[PDB]
RNA sequence: GCGAGGUGAGAGGUGCCCGUACCGCAAACCGACACAGGUAGGCGAGGAGAGAAUCCUAAGGUGAUCGAGAGAACUCUCGUU
RNA sequence: UGAGUAGCGAAAGAGGGGUGAGAAUCCCCUCCACCGAAUGCCUAAGGUUUCCUGAGGAAGGCUCGUCCGCUCAGGGUUAGUCGGGACCUAAGCCGAGGCCGAAAGGCGUAGGCGAUGGACAACAGGUUGAUAUUCCUGUACCACCUCCUCACCAUUUGAGCA
RNA sequence: GAGCUGUAAGCAAGCUUUGAUCCGGAGAUUUCCGAAUGGGGAAACCCACCACUCGUAAUGGAGUGGUAUCCAUAUCUGAAUUCAUAGGAUAUGAGAAGGCAGACCCGGGGAACUGAAACAUCUAAGUACCCGGAGGAAGAGAAAGCAAAUGCGAUUCCCUGAGUAGCGGCGAGCGAAACGGGAUCAGCCCAAACCAAGAGGCUUGCCUCUUGGGGUUGUAGGACACUCUGUAGGAGUUACAAAGGAACGAGGUAGAUGAAGAGGUCUGGAAAGGCCCGCCAUAGGAGGUAACAGCCCUGUAGUCAAAACUUCGUUCUCUCCUGAGUGGAUCCUGAGUACGGCGGAACACGUGAAAUUCCGUCGGAAUCCGGGAGGACCAUCUCCCAAGGCUAAAUACUCCCUAGUGACCGAUAGUGAACCAGUACCGUGAGGGAAAGGUGAAAAGCACCCCGGAAGGGGAGUGAAAGAGAUCCUGAAACCGUGUGCC
């Protein structure tokens, strides 16, 4: 599969600004890629060194516009933790 | 439709019938169209960003397409509209006289 | 690019600028996450661009065969 | 299940009747015994109708 | 059985998916209700005590989702005679 | 209609200060009171965002409401080691062929599935408004791998694996 | 052919005469689940193996494809066991599987309530329901028929016969058929004798089997012999063998063209209405348009149009192919069959005087000097030739698509559903199952001011109308109020 299939859109939250500071940049990823796939990803594109990745699987969230009652689609966020001695992402 | 955005038409119902006027815009999935100086509305909008004053704005409102008719070239009266191939194109004509419209 | 354009190119080169658009298709993405991008409607243009080269790409395949 | 190999003689439905004539529901069911014959050309064990093993072209194998 | 390379130690490296919020003796679960009911399991302090009894407390939690008066009959739950 | 009637669902609050259009009812403070083999702490099942922050007050809340498990936004769940799977099987269930049966099907062998059980490597401290044997700090352990290093043994009674 | 990026406003960013949006034909892509089929599973999830590919020193990771079962065919192995066979392995299969249109059709199984004024035979009813199989239709079908004539000539369906004949606790009820009139029409292929060739049992010049030929029936036909005769005119993929191609014509799936009034004037917010005048009409269908339009728009009558796919027809091509007579030496003409007993079922027909058809069980023919039927049965006569198969049309039905119609409904009606309805809600589940249409011609959807935290209101403005201001056409009654003439 290609890298930027895996990777969807950085997750820009205060609390995705302040793991940037830690070096941990915060991505949307593909909700069937598994974690050595963002690896990968994130590794290919950027050009960077990933000590490791830590993921988590977000619910759909209930919604409402009106009478219409629905779902929000469900998330997979990957936290990526560069190397120490590594090139910074340019978000 | 049977006239068209540029086309001069005549209003021949309404108010504003006998007033002429060129169709700034076609609607053609509510068959209606913008005539210029025709059925004017004063709108009441409210202060926005975008519109920062407000006021009350007198603008046109669009009539129905079947209320108009496209002047003939050679008369000025008003005349239904045929369709002739001409160098391949197609283009309409004025009942009326003949001559192309477009 | 049109069809007609994307069939002068060879199978190798269609696949190299698929390649190309999948890229500034990424970085459109993240332009629209961070609210940078403002010609938006490039997004749409891009993804039918990466659709027509798909189509042509398959249509020799399916030649071939 | 209940069936002859050959001829397809199988349990049938119909009434018992009493001398009153009351119906009930019953099954007559074919004479079927299982011996052992050539099906597609290699010996099994299968029900054949005692009817069908009558005349002794249906040969025990 | 399998076998030309093994075994042990070091060093370097690899380690996926699902769950993880919050309620959970409860107003979030089962009882149509922000319902005196029901809801497995772990931990469950002190004094006096045999004790997880009992009363008062600790850590910790809480003051209860209509109130203000008046202090009749009657009804209820209590105390005394 | 009954009728401004019955009811408002076990329970201790009081005052001061604050906020606000409005306060018995929201916030803060003080003292008082209640639970304490629980009315505390953890965690199943179940619920499914109810969690956190900011804003709101039509309706819901048996009163009120500035408040809320309510409304609107935005945010929040991080694991080689915890629980489950890439391990094991019980009851039971499914079941290649097979046996049986008007049809549908019933039964059942091999073989599987199936925890409520067996097995199995991570701990202490810290941190956020909201997660934490998951993040961070320190110090570990388990399985597997070989670009490498060292030692030892051995190339057909020939190590070793099994 | 000039706009467009749907509901859906709105800003945003764009596209489009270098032809967009849009409409039709043919393609491409088509996650995961589902027969679901690699294995598992609490559907939409998890876990694999084998190739090849990406990636890593390597492990771990990723991508693509294959991998169910059964069946058929072929090949290779071949147990106990000697040969074998069972079994196993591999390959080739657009082979099967599942769904549905709540319909119609053919089968397997098959109620009860109910009626009989009770109830058991009987009825309801071979209905409902379950199950299997289909097909566009199915089933039936080319006489072992109907009948009783100087006969008829496959089947099916309609009318009629006829509520007759009959059946029937002769109760309740059930209830034909043929003739006659119509719709539609069409007939065929085998099995056997025999011939030829080959194969394997030699049973040893006999027998069995497989191909091709031959042959197809009733005042008998065929084999067999005779003499004829054809081997390419006739037939054909709807049976009668079965594939394919071209051409031409007419349809279908987008479209094109298309006559005549802004006539004047009057009310009016607006004219399609009134009044006074024209005009077109193979077009006065319809819908829309500011009130009711043949002449304003979209159209309509008429006439045209298709790159592509598709339906029908036709012609050619193509493919296939002797059919008449005369003789009776023998031979052949459907066997566990017909039929019968016993037990049931189906026939309108309830075991009866009970023919006829089918099922189980047992018994069991004749075979042309033969056999069946004509409502027990026998004789005579008449009509026919079973136990093999195929066969269009007339007939049934409608989830759908296209066009249209209604002395059908008009929001408690009409679908349950005019609206985001099989939704919400209820139920563990099967399953049950709502309510809810209307601003205006056009949003012109009330700028601004005033009271109010808001809600709401009073002005102002828009509009024909705002007492049309958002569950906003009309706006009854119950019910709730304010005022007060009389008591
Ligand atoms: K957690
Ligand atoms: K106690
Ligand atoms: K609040
Ligand atoms: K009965
Ligand atoms: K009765
Ligand atoms: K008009
Ligand atoms: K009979
Ligand atoms: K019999
Ligand atoms: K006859
Ligand atoms: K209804
Ligand atoms: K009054
Ligand atoms: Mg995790
Ligand atoms: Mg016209
Ligand atoms: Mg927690
Ligand atoms: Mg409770
Ligand atoms: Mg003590
Ligand atoms: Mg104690
Ligand atoms: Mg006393
Ligand atoms: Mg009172
Ligand atoms: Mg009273
Ligand atoms: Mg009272
Ligand atoms: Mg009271
Ligand atoms: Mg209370
Ligand atoms: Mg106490
Ligand atoms: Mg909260
Ligand atoms: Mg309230
Ligand atoms: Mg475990
Ligand atoms: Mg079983
Ligand atoms: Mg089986
Ligand atoms: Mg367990
Ligand atoms: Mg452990
Ligand atoms: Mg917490
Ligand atoms: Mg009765
Ligand atoms: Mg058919
Ligand atoms: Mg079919
Ligand atoms: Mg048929
Ligand atoms: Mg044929
Ligand atoms: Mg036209
Ligand atoms: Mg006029
Ligand atoms: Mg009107
Ligand atoms: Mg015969
Ligand atoms: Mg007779
Ligand atoms: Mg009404
Ligand atoms: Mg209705
Ligand atoms: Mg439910
Ligand atoms: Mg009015
Ligand atoms: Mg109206
Ligand atoms: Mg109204």
């Amino acid at each position: 599969k290609d890298p930027r299939d895996v990777l969807k859109r950085p997750v820009i939250t205060e609390r995705s600004a302040d793991l940037m500071t830690e070096k941990k940049y915060t991505f949307e990823v593909d909700v069937r890629a598994n974690k050595t796939e963002v690896k990968d990803a994130v590794e290919s594109i950027f050009g960077v060194k990933v000590d490791k990745v830590n993921i988590m699987n977000y619910k759909g969230k209930s919604k409402r516009v009106g009478r219409y009652t629905g779902m929000t689609s469900r998330r997979r966020k990957a936290i990526v933790k560069l190397t120490a001695d590594s090139k910074e992402i340019e978000i | 439709m049977h006239v068209k955005k540029g086309d001069k038409v005549m209003v021949i119902s309404g108010k504003d019938k006998g007033k002429q006027g060129t169709i700034l815009a076609a609607f053609p999935k509510k068959d209606r169209v913008l005539v210029e100086g025709v059925n004017m509305v004063k709108k009441h909008s409210k202060p926005t960003q975008a519109n920062p004053q407000g006021g009350i704005s007198n603008q046109e409102a669009p009539i129905h397409v079947s209320n108009v008719m496209p002047l003939d070239p050679k008369t000025g009266e008003v005349t239904r509209v045929g369709y002739k191939v001409e160098d391949g194109k197609k283009v309409r004509v004025a009942k009326k006289s003949g001559q192309v419209l477009d | 690019m049109k069809a007609n354009e994307i069939r002068d190119l060879t199978t190798a080169e269609i696949e190299q600028k698929v390649k190309s658009l999948k890229e500034e298709l990424f970085n459109l993405r993240f332009q629209l996450a961070t609210g940078q991008l403002e010609n938006t409607a490039r997004i749409r243009e891009v993804r039918k661009a990466i659709a027509r080269m798909k189509t042509v790409i398959r249509e020799r395949e399916i030649a071939a065969n | 299940a209940r069936k002859c190999v050959i001829t397809g003689k199988k349990t049938t439905a119909g009434n018992n009747r009493s001398h009153a004539m009351n119906a009930s529901k019953r099954t007559w069911g074919a004479n079927l015994q299982k011996v052992r014959i050539l099906v597609n050309g290699k010996p099994k064990k299968v029900y054949v109708s005692a009817r069908a093993l009558k005349s002794g072209k249906v040969e025990r194998v």
